[PDB]
């Protein structure tokens, strides 16, 4: 079971980095402005809910940049993360005070994944 | 029997064996569906291509389950001929690698590259390749399988004969999946050694 | 203007954080984990020295929490105002111990497979295989994932081969840029 469960995470992580690895080589000015909110505490898997909530903005942010630069279809990846994020919880999301950039955002969830992907196997 | 394979991008290929007939693909957690008319191949076998999206867009996920139904007209209505609960990532088959080209030929050596076509980034590097060489003395079947247990989009062939006609082929398979099978062989790349 | 601290976590066995101070003063190091449990400020319990002068600090296994944001702080003890702090992502700083027990073995008269082990972590390490023959001016290198194997599908018996491997804590449990040192090469 956990065996089914770690593989999914590995995947989530994976195109979380596709977004990251797609916004750096890149209006990243105007893009680095939008202000996301990060969880106060992201340790257990059920915390991922705090990730689902922000996805709507994540899309509205990526559609600032047209689709030629990125090697990922924005509506798609999001559409796909959501699906992961959903199957992975199964409570209410309480947010943090400070606000972070899309980059500081992904970095944080990417890491969130790497934690659980370490602590299992 | 009713068999389908997912190409890891936006395409599900279908085979049906038992007049108008179709396959319907209904993702258990998407707001879309897709169909296509089944066309004949063998005497009593039909094939079909379900286009989920743009050629390289990622339309399905490893948590997705797509219900696959085959339907044939039965008077007024449609009849459900076959049903399957299809986990796309458990039934992977990739296109044959493309853009085969000689990176570097010598008289006793050769270096050949290829591209994987429409491979999901979810695989990262967990891929496998098989390659083989048609030398003048043998046929393709008798040609040894060259094992690359890693993602490597080139091969350096040693122990070649100068002024010798060779053909080369390579195929690809993800590590993931219970029913995943090798891709079809790539278009054979033809090349010849220096004297 | 205090020296930049560079901290590195070794095979997640312990952490060495060093700085060159010679540019004579005993600077101090203090560290804490922001936004988490035990947000208390901990004093360095183990100093590393260069010429009877503080040159770093060493944190042992139990003090190390990858995945928890690590804040380290250098202090000039003369002036409270002269302090410099760095927030660190520790999972991006892990250096694995280099690959060991390199072995080659044939699966055909012309096809080789290279294998190796890792000291602790396993699914967490990616690898770089470098090889060259007595004929090459340069290394052929090739990245390989967590199947710690490497296949060599076409080899020349008349030639003599050299293989070596180094590892990297990336990208599943961290995003480290730095590689381990090379394994002991082995020959064919
Ligand atoms: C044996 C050898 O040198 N292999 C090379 C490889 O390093 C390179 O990545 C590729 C692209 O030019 O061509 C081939
Ligand atoms: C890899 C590593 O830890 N490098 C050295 C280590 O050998 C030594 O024990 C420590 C204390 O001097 O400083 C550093
Ligand atoms: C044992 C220890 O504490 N540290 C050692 C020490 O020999 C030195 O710092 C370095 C090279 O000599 O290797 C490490
Ligand atoms: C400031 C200085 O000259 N060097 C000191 C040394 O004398 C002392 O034994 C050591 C332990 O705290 O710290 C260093
Ligand atoms: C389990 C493993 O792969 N680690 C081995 C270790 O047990 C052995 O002592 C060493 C020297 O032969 O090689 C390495
Ligand atoms: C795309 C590709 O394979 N290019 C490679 C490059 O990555 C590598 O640095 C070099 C040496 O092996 O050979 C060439």
């Amino acid at each position: 079971s956990t065996k089914k469960t770690q593989l999914q995470l590995e995947h989530l992580l994976l195109d979380l980095q596709m977004i990251l690895n797609g916004i750096n080589n890149y209006k990243l000015t105007r893009m680095l402005t939008f202000k996301f909110y990060m969880p106060k505490k992201a340790t257990e898997l059920k915390h991922l809910q705090c990730l689902e909530e922000e996805l709507k903005p994540l899309e509205e942010v990526l559609n600032l940049a047209h689709s030629k630069n990125f090697h990922f279809d924005p509506r798609d990846v999001v559409s796909n993360i959501n699906v992961f994020v959903l199957e992975l919880k199964g409570f209410m999301c309480e947010y943090a005070d400070e606000t972070a950039t899309i980059v500081e955002f992904l970095n944080r969830w990417i890491t969130f994944c790497q934690s659980i992907i370490s602590t299992l196997t | 029997q009713f068999t389908c394979f997912y190409n890891s991008r936006a395409q599900i290929s279908c085979v049906w064996s038992q007049t108008s007939c179709q396959v319907h693909a209904w993702p258990d957690r998407r707001r879309w569906q897709q169909t296509c008319e089944l066309l004949p191949v063998s005497q009593a076998s039909w094939a079909c291509n379900l286009i989920l999206g743009a050629p390289d867009s990622q339309k399905l996920t490893t948590v997705d389950i797509v219900t696959l139904r085959v339907l044939c007209r039965e008077g007024v209505r449609w009849r459900v001929m076959a049903i399957q609960d299809f986990k796309p990532f458990e039934n992977l088959r990739l296109m044959a690698p493309i853009s085969l080209q000689v990176v570097h030929v010598e008289t006793h050596r050769c270096n050949i590259s290829w591209e994987i076509s429409q491979a999901s980034h979810y695989f990262e590097r967990h891929l496998e390749f098989e390659a083989r060489t048609l030398s003048p003395g043998h046929t393709w079947e008798e040609a040894p399988l060259l094992t690359l247990k890693q993602k490597q989009e080139w091969i350096c062939l040693e122990t070649l004969t100068p002024d010798t006609q060779y053909e080369f082929q390579v195929r690809v398979k993800p590590l993931q999946g219970e029913f995943t099978t090798w891709s079809p062989w790539s278009q054979p790349l033809a090349f010849r050694t220096k004297p | 203007p205090l020296p930049e601290v560079q901290c590195f976590v070794f095979n997640v066995e312990y952490m060495n954080c060093t700085w060159q101070s010679s540019s004579p003063t005993n600077l101090t190091l203090h560290y804490w984990y922001k936004n988490s449990d035990n947000d208390k400020v901990q004093k360095c319990s183990h100093y590393l020295f260069s010429e009877e002068i503080t040159s770093g600090c060493q944190l042992q296994k139990k003090e190390i929490h990858l995945y928890q944001t690590f804040v380290v702080q250098l202090q000039d003890p003369r002036e409270p105002r002269r302090q410099a702090t760095q927030m660190l992502k520790l999972q991006n700083l892990v250096i694995p111990w280099a690959p060991e027990n390199l072995t080659l073995h044939k699966l055909s008269e012309s096809q080789l497979e290279l294998n190796w082990n890792n000291r602790f972590l396993n699914h967490c390490l990616e690898h770089l295989v470098q090889y060259r023959t007595d004929w090459d001016h340069s290394w052929t290198e090739q990245s390989v994932d967590y199947r710690h194997k490497f296949s060599l599908p076409s080899v020349d018996g008349q030639k003599r081969y050299t293989f070596r491997v180094r590892s990297r804590f990336n990208p599943l449990c961290g995003s480290a840029q730095h590689w381990s040192e090379w394994s002991h090469p082995i020959h064919w």
